[PDB]
């Protein structure tokens, strides 16, 4: 039942990207499926994995 | 002066696919809306609507 840490780190991801990024607004940020956050023009693209965030979220 | 005019519009504006391939010193009145108008096209194309009308029908008239 580890699948409930996956969906909070890609809500939280969104979050800051929307928020740290003052053009997207009239874009429509969404997710295709690894994982990919896309953008309507296609300019922003960013990848995920499970090992890195599996390494990362231990270390922490 | 038309053909040079023609031309260098065509190869600079037109030409380069991708936002990340556009090279200028600086832009004019009517660069900006041009490319805002491009950009618009680009949204309308990557929705859902036309690519599902597209894959029913192979119509791009």
């Amino acid at each position: 039942e580890s699948w409930q840490v996956g969906r909070d780190i890609i809500d939280t991801a969104r979050k800051q990207l929307i928020k740290a990024n003052p053009w997207v607004v009239n874009s429509q940020l969404s997710v295709v499926e690894s994982i990919f956050l896309q953008d309507a023009t296609g300019t922003i693209r960013i990848r995920y994995d499970k090992e890195l965030v599996g390494k990362l979220y231990r270390e922490q | 002066l038309w053909r040079m005019g023609d031309t260098i519009a065509d190869e600079t504006l037109l030409r380069p696919h991708k936002l990340s391939n556009m090279d200028a010193k600086a832009y004019g009145p009517i660069a900006k809306t041009v490319l805002q108008f491009k950009n618009f096209v680009i949204k309308s194309i990557n929705g859902r609507t036309m690519r599902t009308f597209y894959n029913a029908t192979k119509n791009n008239r």
